[PDB]
RNA sequence: CGGAGAGGGAACCCACU
């Protein structure tokens, strides 16, 4: 009638991503951690675009699409910063917010390309991920630029999760798997023969599948959270952990509150 | 069979043409329907064809048949003639914003004043 | 409200509806009551108009709503059925070899309205607790409800043989008490025809009853469907490379047959059927051996599929498709019809222009041996084009024929109403009819039924 | 006619169950009288409906036969269909 | 238009990747080489910079409203 | 002077003919357009092709409920003259 | 025989399996648009005074 | 022949044609007659030969064009007339051979019999593998697929403008596309569909969507609506375009006109919404009545660009041109390259959405059940052919009648980059985290966003405007209009026989009205409420007046009747 | 004015003769796909009147073997009446017989 | 533009209860449990974790409506056992449960970095 | 009151009033263009 | 200054179910 012991292991850890396997906790449980690694997973993303000119050939709010979906590294600053409907500040101030500017003129004949590099952040530590590939890579391009043409904008950056917009999603792919070897048979293979085998399986070749135990409960979750460059692989599980942890500890608040006002 | 057995036998028979080719897909229609449509298309004698030269010719009312692939002969035919809509059709008290005797409107509402004595006001 | 989908054929298609607000900017109306308004929610646009004095809206109250409109008065059967997904899980959901977790019934249990709040015993207590889909549907039939069906896959020699009340097949549906007993639920049963389960809810329990057991099916059934799942796919249209051989030999010897009735009739050695000329004699032979081949192809390719296949597993529920489709696609499309006859020669006494004169051979007439997964020869798929041109016209034509003649109907019968002396009157009191329907009896309250005492 | 020659149906049919409980919840809308004690429901549809079950709607209706005759039948006195 | 920031399925970066794809398609590099030689694994990013058409060329090509 | 006669761009007289891909996309126009049709009070039009019965050909047709029972028409023009399709019929009485 | 009435919406359909047969999604938009008329009573005055 | 063949004195569009068992033999050069090339064949061969590839592969420098190639005496233009005396092959390795003889005397044959498609109709990938209604629909429905539609969409003032953001050429095409230039200018997005029942928001035709995808600018687009005014047309009543002032000008609307500038007009960039003004336009009153046009109600969007200039009447004309982006909402028309169309039924986000083993989230999940009656096998060989493409780095080909390439060989390709051969995966509930009992097919498959949005359908009346001749609602979206309660729906109220419901619609809901006839003659008499003098002329009873309630319609046509000198009488006795 | 008139509004003859002069000639370019524009660019019509029972006229016929698209038409009241044009299907454009 | 806003998913109205507790009255001991602005996300884990008491007789979760934003916790738990207790210890259990994860998942990090 | 326009060929800004014919002061060309407004946008990214 | 909103119509064409 009470917890079980979770236990995790590492099997690869990459600035790009993180793989690694869970054991004894629930089916429901797993689904949820990867569930808030999409959705309750709060980074830094630009919402408040505004534009004070735009001669390019996409239009403003195509710009202002393509700006949001630009990933901002905040490792540290999301935890430290609030939300702009629960700050007591007015529109926008450093303590829910960050600053960006972006002022680019195409001037000589070549096309000009309009790139996250040309973005200027005010906190030089809450910028794109242009930031540190050395141990060549391009950079995520905005628009292309005729001679002539330019755009200068403002933008603000506030604090999201991707339940609201994709674009506060942290990571790209989660890869969700358990029972590699269709051993609880949650699945049904018309012909087992003909599917590849899993990476995670142990099983020989002349082996098609595992034997069905009716015993058996789905344990050892295979994850790998690979993140788009806003947050650390490794510390995107944290703050999945931490937020549902304390979106639980506000549920039993609410339900004491409740409880203790109905008795 | 209408010149040769009568209007009985040509009800009889139009209703096994009428169900042939709906029972030949499979599907069924009920008898009330093919019954009615047999009987008021022979309730009159004649093969009253559904057209607008079976349709109107019988009196119904020139508000009634200046619905339907009319409403000019008709109208002048019945400005001629006098005619005389009873309005007692369903297409005539629609035009006048009427009820139509249909249902919710083939009868007439009544007070009872007497069972008006019971029940009472409350705030 | 009242809701209609604009081309209103019968009183099934002016139906109410209670409003429910819901966030975005479309109508939304529950499957089953696609069925009666005919909708496709394919781009279809349906208006709503509200009734406005309280009269008219207590009025379609008590007239109008979609509960009391279950069961028409057209062909005295129910119009909503469980259609399109649920019917095919409610197929595979009442199957013999399902079976639940405690937690599955759990979540299950909590999509129905018309629960007690009381967990049914299982099916199985030992070694572990297993419900079974049967189990949970027993709860979802409302009230005492009895009634016997028979699946769509139900052999013949069943009943006459042993094992007639033992289903091997779980065919022979019976509900007993408000309990599913035995059977698999499929179109025959939960469908639109006469006789089935929801008709007999309907006609023993009310129409809020019934009401409440389609949404209960819907809800249940729809959430079951995200742990078992259905698909289709182009593995679902392969065959064994057996039945691939089978189905070869198969349009070989027709086409051998074929081609030695062309032999036949070029010798003058074919003799014409009595009633007809030569002409048609041969192509009454040709059509024959051309149909018994796609038959047989067929019936090889149902032969041949599986127990997991999804148009299999479609077909059989009734949801959608039917035996001739799974045949089209895997084993052979079939010979391709304009007005009846073979492709007629367009050109000088030929069809197209790569075949030779008065070739009368089946690829040559429209026959297409080749399936919808092997692909249509280009003259193949000309000919399928030409062939499903016609039927598109057809369906644009019907309509201004169709259409004119319901009104011209209604505009002969719109005043014909029965009065309170229970005759059958026009808008001039003159009798069409003493009894409505010569019994008095109204067509949305009648059953089919056996007269025993007859032969 | 009199009350001994009374032909029609003793049900109540579905017509008149819509138009009497329209007609009647419209009165109650009209703040008429309720003739059946209410449990704080607001509703004026709910509340014909509840009068019509309890048998206290305070309308007869008046069925016209073919011939031009009438019947006047009470809602209390005829049977409720639902 | 112009390539997506990200790739709709996963999410992933593809913004940045289309300028280096098509300086590895000016080479010996075919496309699955170069899909993998920039790190797209799942077909849903492959597809990204596999089927985009990259009208923005054709856009700037037009003299712009002003100067 | 007579009028101005309305032209088909892309045309072998209209002011895009053969013109280059940069030049078109100086003049603000498409390079892949394909032209074929008219700008009319700035309104793109296209002339939709109108089929019609073959000219000076014999044509042995046979309707079915008439007083005769073959027809032959041969509908004729001259090399496009103002007088219209000069039908002659030629037909066949039936019993 | 037919004309033009107010107090109608017209939109496209979509399927929702989660609500009954009697039920039917409409958008706040059409419903902040098409009224019904109510009368007052001693009832729901306040509620219809708070409306 | 030989004479067609040089281009010497006939030139090829002339066809020349020998009836043999009757002993005409016409030449036709007329226009109008519709022909097609054709390749010559002699004895058994081509007359193409790998000369004539090898030389016109090298184009653009050799330039020996499809000209030269006709004046080789390689290919003839053939009408219908001369096909009817022809003899044409398919394919000339599988029809010209020494095997059981069926002609050996062919003179033509097709160089691919892919071009008997059309343009519409080319861009569908395995269209032999579809039922003939599903590829119809796919033509027609192709021209309502949303794209960059030309290069210069951006110079061309244009109403009903509509541009995707992102387009693709599709992973799977045919040969015929790169002639339509489909690649350079498509009208879709390479979607990944999932054909599996997930909750049932999908059952009857319709399509769920991955709401994180649409947040990503999956099949977002925007709306282009242009608006032109000129002004000028009396001898002093001048237009002109200025800002209406409420002092000067008479006749207003509540509209706001500040977002106008003092010329009249809006300024490029300024967030518009429904009844906005736009361009402010007034004519002088013999002070001043405007005619300023008002922005279409609902559509809510931003000015983009505002052009003035002079028409050819040397008046100022203007036209203005409204961006409005439509994100793919539920509703919106979406449909595939095989016919098989449909509207959003839910957007569900990433996490909501089912997943493969890895993190792969279909972007579109529709019906199984659309399918086996619809018979679009070429769908599903598409979403096989796509996931092959998109793994092998190749761009699929998806030629008619290639028969190079089938669903063996397609499943055999992708059976080698780790999936399972039919297509078909492991999906994961989105909810409960269970992995799917059965096996979802799933693959990367074309998919169009068509015009047909919802926001541009939906409306709703509530007493709004109203016609002039009859005091009956007003039709049309646009103006504010009502739905037609037509002559079947009156006939279905009269089935349900609700006659209270019937005269609700038909009277009060479309044109309540009150008319005073007299009670000796049916004829409209004349009323003066405010005096209550009540008089019917050619009577001189003044005293017995009844007032009726009528429909207005039904006014109108006793008014006509009346004007045809039918009198129409209606006695209320 | 004449060609202008006719061209603008469609109805192919004198103004005086609206009614009479046959429409539907010159319609409104389709710019909302380019494979819209293509279509409506190449396309065929029959002026045989609409509404008619007689299927004949808009059935596809054997000669129509890649000169006009099999699969392409408008599924309303145009069925086989509008159609468009195959891809290498040349339109002869006349010259002298002499 | 009868979209709803980004935000509705998740937040509360003024006025709003994040949870309410309705007695069921069909049987004994057991209660709904309706949270506003939340989802499968918190209704999954909370009914696995009440299914593992073994003095609850019934647990399981719902979503009325997908475009609505609620979920419904039906318990009922054995007599002498509260389904209020019941889902309390549940969510105390389940809070137990992520901090221990939280503490190895950070361990198994530091001895993945050079170790 | 400026309300300076763009000329449609060379682009060059330049100053008209109300009631004027629109001609561009250089070259001759006769269509223009308004301009980019002053007010505030703000565009979420969305 | 009173919130003024009622904003022609005919024809043809395309398209949706
Ligand atoms: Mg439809």
């Amino acid at each position: 009638p009470y917890a079980n012991q979770p236990t995790v292991r590492i099997t690869e850890l990459t600035d790009e991503n993180v793989k690694f396997i869970i054991e004894n906790t629930d089916l429901a449980v797993a689904n949820s951690i990867r569930r808030v690694f999409i959705a309750e997973v709060p980074i830094i993303a630009i919402d408040w675009v505004q534009i004070d000119a735009n001669s390019s050939v996409l239009h403003d709010e195509f710009i202002a699409h393509r700006l949001g979906l630009i990933p901002l590294t905040s490792d540290d600053i999301v935890d430290k910063l609030q939300y702009s409907r629960d700050c007591t500040c007015e529109e926008f101030c450093p303590e829910c917010s960050v600053e960006f500017t972006l002022d680019v003129r195409c001037n000589e004949d070549q096309t000009r390309h309009v790139t996250s590099r040309d973005l200027i952040s005010n906190s030089p530590r809450v910028i794109p991920v242009t930031s540190r590939n050395r141990d060549e890579q391009d950079d995520i391009l905005i628009v292309k630029l005729r001679k002539g043409q330019e755009l200068r904008l403002r933008a603000y950056a506030k604090k999201g999760f991707g339940k609201e917009h994709a674009k506060w999603n942290p990571t790209a792919g989660v890869a969700f798997e358990y029972d590699p070897d269709n051993a609880l048979r949650h699945t049904v293979y018309p012909k087992p023969e003909e599917w590849p085998k899993s990476e995670y399986s142990e099983l020989d070749e002349d082996e098609s599948q595992a034997p069905y135990d009716p015993n058996g409960k789905p344990e050892r979750f295979y994850y790998n959270v690979e993140s788009c460059g806003s947050l650390r692989p490794e510390t995107i599980v944290l703050s999945a952990l931490s937020g549902l942890k304390k979106k639980l500890s506000d549920l039993q608040t609410q339900l004491s509150h409740e409880i203790q006002s109905d008795v | 069979i209408f010149t040769v057995l009568g209007i009985e036998a040509v009800r009889k028979a139009l209703e096994r043409e009428l169900y042939h080719v709906i029972s030949f897909d499979g599907s069924y229609v009920n008898y009330r329907h093919l019954a009615l449509l047999c009987d008021t298309m022979t309730c009159r004698g004649h093969l009253m064809a559904i057209t607008r030269h079976g349709v109107n010719r019988q009196d119904t009312g020139p508000l009634m048949k200046c619905s339907f692939e009319e409403t000019v002969d008709v109208l002048m035919e019945a400005a001629a003639h006098g005619e005389s809509d009873p309005m007692k059709g369903v297409s005539e008290n629609i035009m006048l914003g009427q009820l139509a005797p249909a249902g919710t409107g083939c009868f007439d509402l009544l007070l009872d004043a007497e069972k008006c004595k019971y029940g009472m006001e409350i705030p | 409200v009242i809701f209609n989908r604009q081309p209103t054929l019968h009183k099934m298609s002016m139906m109410g509806h209670r409003v429910r607000i819901l966030p975005w900017s479309t109508f939304r109306l529950n499957l089953s009551v696609t069925t009666p308004y005919n909708a496709d929610f394919d781009g279809d646009e349906m208006n709503l108009h509200l009734p406005q004095s309280l009269e008219t809206r207590a009025e379609i109250q008590e007239l109008a709503m979609v509960p009391r409109m279950i069961v028409t008065p057209q062909s005295n059967r129910p119009v909503m059925g469980i259609v399109q997904d649920t019917l095919t899980a409610v197929r595979k959901f009442t199957k013999r070899d399902v079976f639940l977790e405690r937690g599955e019934v759990m979540n299950l249990l909590m999509f129905l309205s018309t629960w007690d709040g009381k967990v049914p015993q299982p099916a199985i207590l030992k070694p572990r607790p297993l419900w079974t889909g049967k189990q949970i549907f027993s709860l979802i039939i409302p009230g005492h409800i009895n009634c016997i069906r028979t699946h769509s896959t139900h052999p013949d020699d069943e009943d006459s043989g042993p094992y007639k009340h033992i289903s091997p097949g779980d065919t022979k549906v019976v509900v007993e008490n408000g309990e599913l007993i035995m059977g698999i639920l499929c179109k025959k049963s939960l469908g639109t025809s006469a006789g089935s389960l929801v008709h007999i809810s309907y006609l023993e329990m009310g129409h809020d009853i019934t009401r409440l057991f389609y949404s209960n099916i819907q809800t249940v059934i729809n959430n079951w469907l995200l742990i078992e799942g259905h698909t289709i796919g182009i593995g679902d249209s392969i065959a064994d490379s057996k039945t691939y051989q089978d189905i070869q030999n198969t349009i070989k010897k027709a086409k051998q047959d074929v081609i030695e009735v062309i032999e036949k009739a070029h010798n003058n050695e074919l003799e014409p059927t009595p009633g007809n000329t030569l002409r048609q004699t041969f192509e009454n032979q040709v059509n024959r051996i051309l149909n018994d081949a796609r038959d047989k192809t067929g019936s090889s390719a149902q032969k041949s599929l599986s127990e997991y296949n999804n148009f299999k597993s479609m077909v059989v529920s009734g949801a959608k498709g039917s035996k001739i489709n799974i045949s089209q696609v895997i084993a052979v499309v079939g010979q391709q019809n304009v007005e009846g006859k073979r492709i007629p020669f367009g050109f000088k006494h030929r069809t197209l222009p790569h075949f030779i004169k008065d070739d009368y051979g089946p690829e040559s007439r429209g026959f297409v041996e080749n399936s919808y997964l092997a692909g249509l020869t280009p003259t193949e798929f000309f000919f399928h084009a030409m062939g499903g041109r016609e039927g598109l016209i057809d369906t644009a034509v019907k309509t201004a024929e169709t259409g004119y003649i319901q009104r011209r109907l209604i505009k002969s019968m719109e005043s014909v109403m029965v009065k309170y002396d229970a005759t059958v009157r026009n808008s001039i009191n003159q009798v069409v009819q003493l009894r409505y329907g010569e019994d008095g009896l109204a067509g949305e309250s009648v059953e089919f039924q056996n007269l025993a005492t007859l032969k | 006619q009199a009350n001994q020659k009374r032909i029609t149906t003793p049900y109540m049919t579905k017509y008149e169950r819509a138009r009497v409980l329209g007609t009647r919840a419209l009165q109650i809308a009209m703040c008429a009288p309720v003739m059946v004690e209410l449990e704080g429901e607001t509703d004026p549809l709910l509340i014909a409906m509840k009068e019509l079950k309890a048998r206290k709607i305070p309308i007869i209706i008046r069925r016209y036969l073919p011939d031009g005759s009438y019947e006047d039948w009470g809602v209390d006195e005829l049977i409720i269909s639902d | 238009m112009i390539i997506p920031v990200r790739c709709f399925t996963c999410g992933k970066i593809v913004g940045n990747k289309w300028e280096a794809y098509l300086g590895l398609l000016q080479a010996e590099y075919t496309e699955g080489d170069a899909l993998d030689a920039l790190g797209l694994k799942r077909y849903c990013c492959r597809r990204m910079l596999l089927a985009h058409v990259d009208l923005i060329e054709k856009l700037l090509n037009y003299a712009p409203l002003e100067k | 002077f007579i009028g101005k006669i309305p032209i088909m761009l892309r045309s072998t007289y209209c002011l895009l003919n053969g013109l280059t891909d940069r030049d078109l996309c100086e003049l603000n126009e498409c390079p892949l357009d394909p032209g074929g049709y008219f700008i009319i009070n700035g309104s793109e039009k296209v002339l939709i092709a109108q089929e019609k019965m073959a000219t000076n050909t014999v044509y042995v047709f046979a309707k079915k409920d008439s007083k005769y029972a073959y027809t032959g028409e041969c509908r004729s023009c001259l090399e496009n003259s103002s007088r219209p399709t000069s039908t002659i019929w030629v037909s066949m009485l039936a019993r | 025989m037919g004309k033009r009435v107010d107090f109608s919406a017209r939109t496209v359909i979509t399927p929702d399996p989660n609500l009954s047969i009697d039920q039917v999604g409409v958008p706040r938009s059409i419903a902040a648009n098409m009224t019904f008329a109510e009368i007052v009573t001693p009832f729901n005055i306040d509620r219809l005074q708070e409306l | 022949r030989k004479l067609r063949r040089q281009m010497d004195i006939i030139v090829s569009e002339v066809s020349m044609i020998r009836d043999i068992r009757e002993r005409e033999i016409r030449i036709y050069t007329d226009a109008g007659r519709i022909c097609r090339p054709l390749l010559i064949v002699e004895k058994q061969k081509l007359l193409l030969k790998k000369r004539h590839i090898d030389q016109l592969k090298e184009r653009e420098y050799n330039n020996y064009s499809w000209q030269d190639l006709v004046a080789s005496g390689v290919v003839e233009y053939i009408d219908t007339l001369e096909e009817e005396t022809v003899m044409l092959a398919m394919t000339p390795d599988d029809l010209q051979e020494k095997e059981v003889a069926y002609c050996s005397t062919y003179t033509h044959c097709e160089i691919h019999p892919s071009m008997i498609l059309g343009v519409c109709a080319s861009i569908i990938p395995f269209p032999d593998h579809n039922q003939s209604p599903r590829n119809t629909y796919q033509s027609a429905m192709g021209k309502q697929a949303m794209g960059v539609y030309i290069t210069n969409f951006h110079v061309r003032m244009d109403t009903l403008a509509h541009v995707l953001y992102y387009p693709q050429k599709p992973l799977v095409t045919t040969r015929s596309m790169e002639y339509l230039r489909f690649r350079e200018l498509p009208a879709g997005i390479n979607s990944i569909v999932a054909i599996a029942s997930y909750t049932g928001y999908n059952q009857e035709d319709s399509v769920i969507m991955n709401r994180s995808a649409v947040d990503r600018g999956f099949f977002r687009s925007v709306f282009y609506r242009s608006y032109k005014e000129q002004e000028s047309k009396g001898f002093d009543q001048e237009e002109v375009f200025e800002k209406p002032t409420r002092e000067t000008c008479q006749g207003m609307r509540h509209a706001i006109y500040d977002k106008l500038d003092d010329d009249g007009l809006i300024a490029p960039g300024v967030r518009v919404s429904g009844d906005d003004v736009i361009i402010g336009k007034t004519v002088t009153l013999p002070t001043k009545r405007d005619c300023s046009t008002f922005l279409r109600t609902s559509e809510t969007g931003i000015v983009d660009q505002v052009m003035v200039t002079l028409n050819q009447e040397g008046y100022k004309f203007c036209k203005i041109r409204v961006r409005s982006v439509r994100i793919p909402q539920i509703g919106d028309k979406f449909a595939s390259r095989h016919g098989q169309k449909g509207t959003c039924g839910i957007q569900y986000r990433q996490e909501d959405m089912p997943f493969t083993c890895e993190g792969i989230t279909p972007d579109i999940i529709i019906n199984p059940h659309a399918i086996p009656s619809r018979m679009t096998i070429g769908h599903l060989i598409e979403c096989l052919q796509g996931k092959v493409s998109a793994n092998k780095g190749e761009i699929g080909d998806a030629t008619p009648f290639n028969d190079a390439v089938n669903v063996q060989k397609i499943s055999n390709l992708l059976s080698d980059y780790g999936y399972h051969l039919r297509g078909n995966e492991v999906l994961y509930n989105g909810f409960t985290g269970r992995k799917i009992t059965s096996q979802i097919f799933i693959g990367p498959t074309y998919y169009q966003r068509l015009k047909h949005m919802v926001d541009d359908k939906i409306h709703s009346r509530a007493r709004g405007p109203i016609q002039i001749l009859n005091r009956q609602p007003m039709e049309g979206r646009s103006r504010d209009g009502g739905l037609r309660f037509g002559e079947m729906e009156r006939d279905c109220q009269i089935a349900h026989g609700a006659a209270q419901f019937l005269r609700e619609r038909l009277f009060e809901a479309s044109d309540p009205y009150q008319v005073h006839v007299c009670n000796l003659c049916g004829i409209m008499a004349i009323a003066n409420t405010r005096t209550h003098t009540y008089e019917c002329r050619g009577c001189r009873n003044k005293t017995q007046i009844s007032l009726v309630r009528m429909p207005y319609a039904c006014k109108l046509l006793f008014q006509e009747l009346m004007s045809m000198s039918i009198a129409p009488r209606m006695m209320s006795v | 004015d004449g060609l202008k008139y006719s061209l603008a509004t469609g109805n192919w003859g004198d103004q005086k003769k609206a009614h009479q002069a046959r429409a539907g000639v010159s319609q409104v370019l389709n710019r909302l796909t380019f494979a819209s524009t293509l279509s409506h660019l190449r396309r065929l019509n029959s002026p045989i009147g609409r509404d008619g029972k007689l299927a004949k006229p808009r059935q596809l016929h054997n000669t129509l073997w890649g000169m006009v698209c099999p699969a392409e038409t408008p599924e309303g009241h145009a069925v086989g009446l509008v159609k468009n044009l195959a891809l290498m299907a040349y339109i002869s454009v006349g010259s002298q017989p002499s | 533009m009868n979209a709803p806003p980004a935000f509705e998913s998740f937040l509360l109205f003024e006025g709003e209860k994040k949870i309410t507790i309705n007695k069921d009255t069909k049987v004994p001991n057991a209660c709904l449990f309706t949270i506003n602005k939340e989802d499968h996300t918190l209704g999954n884990i909370i009914k696995s974790q009440l299914l593992k008491d073994p003095q609850v007789l019934f647990a399981g979760y719902k979503v009325p409506h997908p475009l609505e934003h609620k979920i419904i916790i039906r318990v009922q738990t054995t007599p002498d056992y509260s389904p209020q207790e019941a889902f309390t210890n549940a969510i105390t259990d389940l809070i137990s449960e992520l901090s221990l994860l939280e503490e190895r998942f950070r361990v198994a990090i530091k001895d993945k970095q050079e170790g | 009151q400026p309300m300076i326009y763009i000329c449609g060929e060379c682009h060059t800004e330049n100053e008209i009033k109300s009631r004027d014919p629109i001609r561009c002061r250089e070259c001759g060309y006769r269509i223009m263009y308004k301009k980019r407004t002053k007010r505030l946008v703000v565009f979420d990214a969305r």
